[PDB]
């Protein structure tokens, strides 16, 4: 019947959901728990560079709070 | 660096597939297999003879319309202007001119094809 | 176990691919083409067996000679066979094609397509039933299933 | 990454030389598309995004139409490629080697005046508004709709009258 | 312009983006805004021939700001001398010039 | 000539809708009451630093603090 | 003032039109069969096409 | 790690296309009252791999009359662009955040035409030339209206970046404000992918095969792979632009799943249409577009320039 | 910047050389005209971006607009030329010598 279309469509769906989930998780993991910052504009790039220079480890995601 | 990396990986993947395709299968090459194809009977002429185009006018009109799309594309940034009256008036003028040109070419049987 | 074992399994995979996906070229010369169409029809459904028609001989595997092979036609059939890429197989369906058929003693008809091309499977009939042609296709799949090309190379 | 823009410019020169040697129009259009891509990359490296993407788009369309016309009208039985004629092939290789020699000669004669293979890439981008917001070329090109309105007026009339002109010419 | 129709009518179809100091979108000043303004104001009033001699200082400064040749040569000389010293083993760069510095926010 | 328009609506609907929406686009900006607010919002969007002005003592209107009652107010946008 | 080089020149036509050799318009020839999906199997419909 | 991300974005997409072939064949079968593939593995799940193997193991061919350079280049370019276009897509976080993502997509897709064109010329065969020139006509049709459609929706999006579309449709679908634009976009994508009804560049009936008449084995496989990657890509683009999924910053996987559902449904709709409808005559395709879509598209472009101004709803830049 | 501008100048010069030195095909000459246009566009855009003179970036797009218009006129002339002399070879374009 029509139920036999669903198998290949299931393989489809898994292979099409894998990309987004994978990229999101990789971004979080490689940017330390926060989704990748976006530099649409030179101001945001400047802020990210300031964060990198302030981290002391040369990584923009490492954050410093009032304790600093 | 990342866009370069991804596009280079794509290029390498495609090239690797091409190389596999061209160097894996067993090859038996002879003239009949390598000659062009035309539905069973040998060609009667070359494929490089002139091939008249019946839509040349709309080809050039496509060039012009592509450039007018070019003029239109800055609109998303333009709309942030403080001179909205002028922006809107100029965009309306441009689109109206496009429409009138299309209307003229339509009424002069331009979008039709030569026979 | 042995390089022979791995080569045998590789050959098995090779033939599994080739037999599971074989694309007949859209060739049809007379009545027997109608029974080929019916074989394509829903009731038997060639596609179910992985068989799908393709027009360009450049993208085909099996040439199903369906119908009489007239002298005038013979050169065209020979060239399309030659232009098919290897590996390629020829299936002859109908008396018209296996031999001269009803028109065997005529001045125009080539008495059998096997004279113009090397045939693999001969399907008899007039017209062979769509079921008969399906059985012939399965026979060709069996023929491919026993190939031993890689094994013959390794032993070579 | 210091020689990036110089390499792109050199590849652009190579593409333009190939175009100049006027091979068959099909291969000329191929080389022209490659040159357009190189120019887009150069503009993007200099930081303009809209302009480079823009040439790429416009000229994909333009060279499509050029393909159509050349295959409808500018075709021979035996189209000539770059390697078809030893004259063209030899002058292509000669162009490459002579341009390299000229680059070296200028480098040695004056190391700063024009070409500076020493410090190549140091003097690409000069100033940047680090804390600015709008800096992208899109805003500048959108100036047409607000300040440089005369510019868009003339361009639009150019296209509008172009339609009539081509209609009558092809009549 | 050969016909001063724009000046007569008091309109500026194309006179308002002639140079770098002109108004730019969203008040993003260009490179050498100050130098070009100085040159333009110096040359205003006095004719072209007088300007070519009198406003020479301003024009030269603007050329320097715009094309930057003397700065390029200055840097080339510095780096060539540093390379010579390094080959002779006379000089070593400081940590910050070598990439190891204490970053400033 | 209502028959002409009505036959057009019957046989060549696309052109009729195109011309109608073109007319509506030209008309509505004049009719609409909210047209004024577009330019005001664009001006409101503060994209450059508000350079302070030296207090010479002759500047009553300009404020001395962002939270002072003087100067532009954006409540008209806050409840546009 | 004639010259050996130009002796083969002729006066231009009174109207600008020049009696030019007729261009023999050649139309492509296409087999369109027999082995074609739309040729019913055994038709060599040699077509003469422009565009 | 970026390489792991590249793998996780390419391998699943290639598998998705591979199985799209099977899904097309089975859906067409069950809609034509037949079962389609169902022998090669349980429910025919191994048929795509069987066919890929057969194609890559069949002899590759270099006809004597071909321009071998472009003959080998164009397929590679087709697959390269097909894979590349997946890069900027936000699902929801993009692999590569380009500010002018939509312009990137437009330019790359427009370059895809040159694969067909150069392949058709290099084949040096009459049917191949026919296919190349029909591709010329198809592009001349679709591009002019595609660009204006995207501009019209962008006037409400606010920017050319795709990632902005998610926030724009955080409350509703773009379809409701602009279904008229959406249907023309859908037909235009149909035309662009060379899919039926506008399957003219490879009209198996008229021409035995268009550009890919002299191409066999792995090169032909590359062309087919690029085709069925582009189908999924365009359906994904529709799902992102219109038919906006749901974004909850805490739950990205919800966006991922909603996107997969909508893209799968639209890709199936493509095959539905293929089975349902006949084919156009490329002159009729061109007339359709230029004389119906283009006028209305231009009028809607002016309408959507007006709407932000007179509704006081100009979107935020950035 | 300076080396890139020099290279672009050489590219334009080579395109102009190709334009001034014909080679049988008129469409090829039109393509060389295009190559010159593209080199000029790139030079203008680079200059504007490097100067940060945003008020000048409309000018390059107008360059493209008018270059496209000229190319369209050229292609129409090619249409007429082929419809007359059967091909696009410039040798046949010599009726006005007398
Ligand atoms: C004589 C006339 C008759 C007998 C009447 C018979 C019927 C006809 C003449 C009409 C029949 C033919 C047609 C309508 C066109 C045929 C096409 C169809 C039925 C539907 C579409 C199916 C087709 C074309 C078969 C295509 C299947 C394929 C597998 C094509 C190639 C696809 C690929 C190579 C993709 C595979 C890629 C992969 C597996 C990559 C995976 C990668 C990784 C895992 C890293
Ligand atoms: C995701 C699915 C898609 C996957 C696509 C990739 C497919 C990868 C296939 C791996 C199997 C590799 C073996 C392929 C052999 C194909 C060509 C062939 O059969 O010739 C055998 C050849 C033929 O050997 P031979 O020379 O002894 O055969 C006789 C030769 N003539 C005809 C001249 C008399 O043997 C090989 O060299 C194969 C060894 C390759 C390792
Ligand atoms: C783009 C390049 C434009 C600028 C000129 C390029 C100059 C370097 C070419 C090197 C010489 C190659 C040649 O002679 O051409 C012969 C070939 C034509 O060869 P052919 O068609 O005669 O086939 C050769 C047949 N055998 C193998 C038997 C001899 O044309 C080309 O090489 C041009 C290919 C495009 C190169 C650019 C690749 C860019 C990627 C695609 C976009
Ligand atoms: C067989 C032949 C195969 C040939 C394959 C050819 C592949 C071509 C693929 C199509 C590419 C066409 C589109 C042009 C590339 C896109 C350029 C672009 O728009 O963005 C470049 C990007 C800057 O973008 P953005 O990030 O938004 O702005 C800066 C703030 N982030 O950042 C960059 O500057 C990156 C610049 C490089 C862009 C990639 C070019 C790769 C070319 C490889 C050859
Ligand atoms: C300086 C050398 C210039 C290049 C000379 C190329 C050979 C030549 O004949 O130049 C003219 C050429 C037209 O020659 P052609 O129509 O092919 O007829 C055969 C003539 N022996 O016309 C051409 O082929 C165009 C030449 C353009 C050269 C541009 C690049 C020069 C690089 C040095
Ligand atoms: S074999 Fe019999 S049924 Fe088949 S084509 Fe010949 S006469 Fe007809």
């Amino acid at each position: 019947m029509w139920f036999e279309i669903l198998p290949g469509l299931a393989i489809m769906g898994v292979c099409l959901v894998i990309p987004g989930v994978s990229t999101a998780y990789i971004h979080k993991f490689t940017n330390g728990g926060k989704e990748k910052r976006v530099a649409r504009v030179q101001y945001q790039w400047y802020l990210m560079e300031r964060d990198r220079r302030i981290s002391g480890v040369n990584r923009y995601y490492v954050s410093k709070g009032l304790e600093n | 660096m990342n866009l370069y990396t991804v596009i280079f990986i794509n290029i390498l993947l495609s090239l690797t597939l091409i190389l596999v395709a061209f160097w894996l299968p067993q090859m038996n090459l002879y003239s009949e297999k390598a000659n062009p194809y035309e539905c069973g009977f040998d060609p009667t002429s070359s494929a490089r003879l002139p091939f008249s185009m019946k839509f040349f006018l709309v080809a050039i009109t496509f060039l012009l319309f592509d450039l007018e799309i070019a003029l239109l594309l800055p609109l998303p940034w333009a709309i942030q202007t403080i001179k909205t009256s002028t922006m809107m008036i100029m965009a309306f003028i441009l689109v109206t001119i496009l429409s009138l040109g299309l209307a003229y070419e339509w009424t002069q049987k331009g979008l039709e094809w030569t026979e | 176990s042995r390089a022979e074992y791995v080569v045998t399994k590789l050959d098995d995979l090779i033939n599994w691919a080739r037999r599971s996906s074989l694309w007949p070229m859209t060739f049809g010369l007379a009545c027997c083409a109608v029974e080929m169409m019916h074989m394509a029809a829903p009731r038997y459904d060639m596609d179910r067996f992985g068989v799908v028609f393709r027009a360009s001989p450049r993208q085909a595997d099996v040439m199903i000679v369906a119908g009489t092979l007239t002298n005038k036609m013979a050169p065209a059939l020979r060239k399309v066979y030659d232009q098919m890429p290897e590996p390629r197989y020829v299936v002859s369906m109908g008396s018209c094609a296996n031999g001269g058929g009803y028109y065997h003693y005529s001045y125009s008809v080539v008495r059998g397509c096997d004279r113009i091309v090397p045939v693999d499977i001969y399907v008899p009939g007039c017209p062979p039933t769509a079921e008969a042609l399906l059985y012939g296709i399965l026979q060709l799949q069996r023929k491919i299933k026993r190939e031993q090309k890689l094994k013959i190379w390794y032993r070579r | 990454m210091n020689n990036y823009i110089f390499v792109l410019s050199s590849l652009f020169l190579v593409g333009c030389l190939g175009l100049a040697l006027k091979p068959s129009p099909i291969y000329g259009g191929l080389g022209l598309i490659v040159s357009g891509f190189v120019g887009c990359l150069m503009v993007l490296g200099f930081g303009g995004s809209f302009l480079g993407l823009m040439v790429f788009l416009i000229y994909l369309g333009g060279m499509l139409v050029v393909f159509g016309y050349t295959t409808a009208m500018a075709t021979e039985e035996y189209p000539e490629t770059w390697g078809s004629n030893w004259l063209i092939l030899g002058f292509l290789v000669l162009g490459v080697i002579m341009e390299v020699f000229l680059i070296c000669v200028l480098n040695y004669y004056d190391e700063v005046g024009v070409i500076n293979l020493d410090g190549l890439g140091d003097w690409l981008m000069y100033e940047v508004d680090d804390v600015g917001v709008m800096l992208e070329g899109g805003i500048g090109v959108a100036a047409m709709y607000s300040c440089a309105t005369w510019m868009m007026v003339v361009a639009g009339w150019s296209l509008f009258a172009g339609i009539f002109i081509i209609i009558e010419i092809t009549r | 312009p050969f016909l001063d129709i724009q000046k007569k009518l008091g309109i500026s179809l194309d006179r308002h983006f002639m140079f770098l100091s002109a108004e730019q979108p969203y008040k993003n000043a260009a490179r050498c805004h100050a130098f070009e303004k100085e040159w333009i104001e110096c040359a205003h009033g006095i004719g072209g021939t007088r300007a070519k001699k009198e406003c020479k200082i301003e024009f030269d400064d603007f050329e320097e700001c715009l094309l930057r040749y003397k700065t390029m040569r200055r840097m080339h000389d510095i780096k060539k001398q540093r390379e010579k010293l390094m080959k002779e083993g006379k000089y070593t760069p400081p940590p910050h010039h070598s990439g190891r510095e204490e970053p400033r926010p | 000539i209502s028959a002409f328009l009505k036959n057009a609506w019957a046989k060549e609907p696309v052109l009729v809708v195109s011309f109608s929406v073109w007319g509506l686009a030209i008309i509505m900006p004049m009719i609409s009451p909210y047209t004024k607010y577009a330019s005001m919002i664009n001006k409101a969007t503060p994209y450059n630093y508000p350079v302070p002005v030296r207090d010479d003592g002759n500047m009553p209107d300009v404020p001395s603090h962002p939270q002072d009652p003087l100067g532009p107010s954006l409540d008209w946008l806050k409840n546009l | 003032y004639p010259s050996k080089e130009t002796a083969h020149w002729k006066p231009p036509p009174w109207n600008d039109v020049d009696i030019l050799k007729e261009k023999a318009v050649t139309n492509m020839t296409l087999n369109f069969g027999p082995q074609h999906p739309a040729a019913h199997g055994v038709l060599r419909l040699v077509l003469e096409l422009s565009g | 790690m970026f390489f792991i991300n590249i793998l996780t974005l390419l391998v699943p997409i290639l598998i998705a296309m591979a199985f799209l072939t099977l899904v097309e064949r089975k859906i067409l079968g069950y809609m034509q009252l037949r079962k389609g593939p169902n022998i090669v593995g349980p429910y025919g799940i191994l048929q795509p791999f069987a066919d890929a193997m057969k194609l890559f193991m069949k002899e590759p061919m270099r006809p004597l009359t071909t321009s071998m350079s472009l003959f080998i280049i164009a397929p590679t370019l087709s697959l390269t662009l097909a894979l590349s276009l997946w890069v900027p897509l936000p699902m929801p976080h993009p692999l590569i955040n380009l500010n002018l993502g939509i312009l990137f997509i437009l330019a790359t897709s427009s370059l895809s035409v040159y694969s067909i064109l150069w392949s058709g010329w290099a084949s040096n065969s009459k049917y191949s030339l026919f296919g190349a020139l029909r591709a010329v006509a198809q592009t001349i049709s679709y591009e002019v209206t595609m660009a204006i459609i995207l501009l019209s929706v962008l006037l409400m999006n606010g920017s050319y970046s795709l990632q902005t579309l998610i926030t724009t449709q955080e409350h509703m679908w773009l379809l409701l404000p602009a279904w008229p634009m959406a249907m023309m976009w859908f037909i235009s994508t149909l035309a662009e992918t060379n899919r039926a009804p506008f399957d003219l560049t490879e009209g198996e009936s008229e021409l035995v095969s268009g550009f890919n008449v002299e191409y066999a084995a792995g090169p032909f496989a590359l062309f087919f792979m690029a085709e069925y990657t582009n189908i999924i890509l365009m359906n994904a683009l529709t799902t992102i632009i219109f038919l906006g999924p749901l974004y909850y910053i805490n739950l990205p996987e919800l966006y991922s799943t909603n996107f997969m559902m909508e893209a799968l449904l639209l890709s199936s709709t493509f095959l539905w249409i293929r089975a349902s409808y006949p084919r156009f005559r490329y002159d009729q395709l061109m007339h359709l577009l230029w004389k119906n879509f283009l006028p209305l598209t231009l009028a809607l472009c002016m309408w959507h320039i007006s709407l932000p101004i007179f509704t006081a709803g100009v979107p935020p830049y950035m | 910047m300076p080396s890139t501008f020099f290279n672009l100048t050489m590219a334009f010069s080579l395109s102009l050389l190709g334009t001034l030195m014909f080679r049988s095909h008129l469409m090829s000459t039109l393509l060389c005209l295009e190559g010159m246009v593209l080199s000029l566009f790139i030079m203008t855009s680079v200059t504007s971006l490097n100067s940060n003179s945003m008020s000048s970036m409309p000018i390059p797009i107008t360059i493209l607009v008018f270059a496209a218009c000229e190319a369209a006129v050229g292609l129409a002339l090619l249409v007429k030329v082929s419809n007359t002399y059967g091909t696009d070879y410039v040798q046949n374009l010599n009726l006005l010598q007398c």
